[PDB]
């Protein structure tokens, strides 16, 4: 039915520029130039959309409806880094801060009067660190239950050892279903 | 350095009143929106006020800034999380936020307000988005929250959707209608559109407070208790002039959220009387200390209790009685509304 995307804007991302030979028969080399974010330089920014492929008109432009990201998030840089769907009407996000030590789940759900994605507060669920970054490259994906009321996501434990945990989507507290020093 | 170093509670206060400095410049050049300045810190003093300029001259610092807020929901999200954030910087516990749903939509909305072209955000978008992000504020710096929505006494098409949106909000953040704008326009209290959504918030459960009193007849006063069934007072000042009516008020217990530097600085009060204030002290009357928009008077809670301490007197015995009043006086449920008596009670080495 639903037809979600992210938009990246790299409009002030600086540009790196190197030399490009091609065929000898090239009499003047090529400037390959590319958007390229060195650390500490200006990064992308994003934004994300769902749209209604069944409600689609060729009479008009076809409708689409931001979902904004965690207030936690915009008062600095961040990443959207990973999508999941749950169900047919429910869709989850993870957003990373730039300092990659925080991150945030959003958990939407179709709103059929107002036509829009609404993400309660009170389903949104942290994940943080002290000793290093979250994940092993980015956050973990969430793989939901088929009513999409629970899902499991592997996590790091009390001791540092990666397993599985068991969330409710309006609970901040999981529990391990394993352990052990693997 | 602070004046009353506790637990505060906050009835009175403008979301688009409370903004940073920092985060409307990020935004202004993020859109392509000019703005009178480029430090952060010197944009203060262009909004900012020090002398006493007055009510004309006031309203116009708004359109230096709002241009580059509204329309943008990723703006309307974030000034209201890191507003939770500032007060928990000053002492306060609980606050209670207004804002105009309507100023800072693109969309279906009467007059397209300060200058924008249509069109994406509607004044319901919003009002979710402000929601969205109390309630991220409340839970990242540990303030209980809640929301005001405000209808323009200029605009009384508008106060129809307003206590719509109350109703419909009401189980996240939103518990009062309030109604700002301009008190000394001819007869506004009786505008149709007006009266009918005050009617409807009686109808409903829906609470009720109004700016009235601040400059302005005790008459725009009597017909917000009377007409408009208010149960709190924004600014309530010049209802010292009509001792019937005043005396009738602290008989039924009215409330009466007080801006005491706002008044200073909008010319509402002149330097040469006592303060409207000094009065509701000696006369032991329920009222709140508030502070309205501190980015445009320049400050932060403290200011208005450092004033009323210096200035006028004011001792910790005072400031902790009305702090009680204002939650007795706030709009939560019963239930809460305890628990935060019980909170300040402990914190004042009170009992139960
Ligand atoms: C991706 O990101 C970039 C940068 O973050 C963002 O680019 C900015 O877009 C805005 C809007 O187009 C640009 O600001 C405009 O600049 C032009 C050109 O000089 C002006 O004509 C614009 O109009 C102003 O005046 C009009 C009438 O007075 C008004 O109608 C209007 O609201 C303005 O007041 C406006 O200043 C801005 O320059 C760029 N910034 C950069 C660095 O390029 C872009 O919007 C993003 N795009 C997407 C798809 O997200
Ligand atoms: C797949 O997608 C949608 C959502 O699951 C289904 O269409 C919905 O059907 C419900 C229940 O019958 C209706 O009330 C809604 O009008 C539909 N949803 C929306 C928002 O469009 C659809 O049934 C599924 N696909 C098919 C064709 O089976
Ligand atoms: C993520 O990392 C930041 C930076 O590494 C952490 O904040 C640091 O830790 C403590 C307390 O904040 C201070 O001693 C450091 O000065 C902080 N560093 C700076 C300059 O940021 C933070 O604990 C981590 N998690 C977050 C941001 O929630
Ligand atoms: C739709 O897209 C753009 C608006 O951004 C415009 O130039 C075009 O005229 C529009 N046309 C239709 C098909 O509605
Ligand atoms: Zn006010």
């Amino acid at each position: 039915t639903f037809l979600a995307y992210a938009q990246f804007n790299d409009t002030e991302v600086p540009l790196i520029e190197y030399s490009f030979y091609s065929d000898e028969s090239l009499q003047y080399p090529k400037t390959v130039r590319v958007p390229y974010p060195k650390a500490g330089a200006v990064n992308p920014t994003v934004k994300f959309f769902v749209v209604n492929t069944d409600s689609l008109s060729s009479v008009t432009n076809a409708t689409s409806i931001q979902i904004t990201a965690p207030a936690s998030m915009l008062i600095g840089d961040h990443y959207l880094c990973d999508v999941t769907w749950a169900t047919q009407e429910r869709i989850s996000l993870q957003w990373l801060r730039r300092i990659q030590n925080y991150s945030v789940m959003d958990i939407c759900d179709y709103d059929e009067s107002s036509g829009r994605w609404n993400c309660l507060v009170a389903r949104q669920h942290i994940e943080m660190s002290t000793t290093g970054w979250v994940g092993r490259f980015r956050p973990s994906e969430p793989h939901f239950t088929l009513d999409g009321n629970s899902f499991y996501k592997i996590i790091s434990n009390e001791e540092g050892y990666r397993h599985i945990c068991y969330f409710q989507i309006d609970k901040k507290d999981c529990t391990f279903i394993t352990k052990g020093t693997w | 350095t602070p004046a009353f170093d506790k637990p505060k509670v906050e009835l009175h206060v403008h979301l688009d009143g409370a903004i940073k400095p920092e985060t409307i410049l990020y935004y202004g050049k993020r859109r392509g929106i000019a703005l009178p300045a480029d430090t952060p810190e010197e944009l203060l003093n262009i909004i900012g006020m020090d002398k006493p300029l007055t009510l004309p001259d006031f309203l116009a610092k708004f359109d230096y800034y709002m241009p580059a807020i509204a329309g943008c929901r990723d703006a309307i999200k974030r000034i209201a999380y890191e507003f939770v954030e500032m007060k928990a910087k000053d002492g306060v516990v609980y606050v209670e936020v207004r804002y105009s749903p309507h100023l800072l939509a693109n969309s279906k909305v009467e007059p397209i307000p300060w200058n924008q072209a249509e069109g994406d955000l509607t004044p319901d978008e919003v009002v979710s988005l402000v929601n969205q992000g109390l309630q991220e504020g409340e839970r990242d710096f540990g303030v209980k929250v809640r929301s005001i929505l405000c209808c323009m006494r200029h605009q009384p098409s508008w106060s129809s959707e307003v206590v719509e949106l109350c109703k419909k909000y009401r189980e996240q953040t939103v518990v009062a209608i309030d109604l700002a704008g301009d008190e000394t326009i001819e007869g506004s209290s009786l505008f149709p559109g007006h009266v009918q959504a005050y009617a409807e918030a009686v109808k409903s459960g829906v609470h009720r407070t109004v700016h009235a009193g601040e400059v302005g007849s005790a008459n725009v006063v009597k017909e917000a208790v009377d007409t408009l069934k208010t149960e709190r007072l924004g600014h309530g000042y010049h209802t010292l002039e009509d001792t019937t009516l005043y005396n009738r008020l602290r008989q039924e217990n009215m409330h009466f959220e007080i801006c005491p530097w706002s008044s200073y600085l909008t010319g509402a009060w002149k330097p040469d009387t006592e303060h409207a204030v000094i009065r509701f002290k000696n006369d032991q009357v329920n009222y709140s200390l508030n502070t309205d928009d501190p980015l445009i008077f320049k400050s932060t809670l403290d200011t208005d209790y450092q004033m009323t301490k210096k200035d006028m007197g004011f001792t910790e015995e005072e400031f902790k009685r009305l702090n009680i009043n204002a939650a007795k006086s706030s709009f939560l449920p019963e239930d809460e509304k305890k628990e935060l008596l019980d909170l300040l009670y402990k914190a004042y080495r009170m009992p139960s």
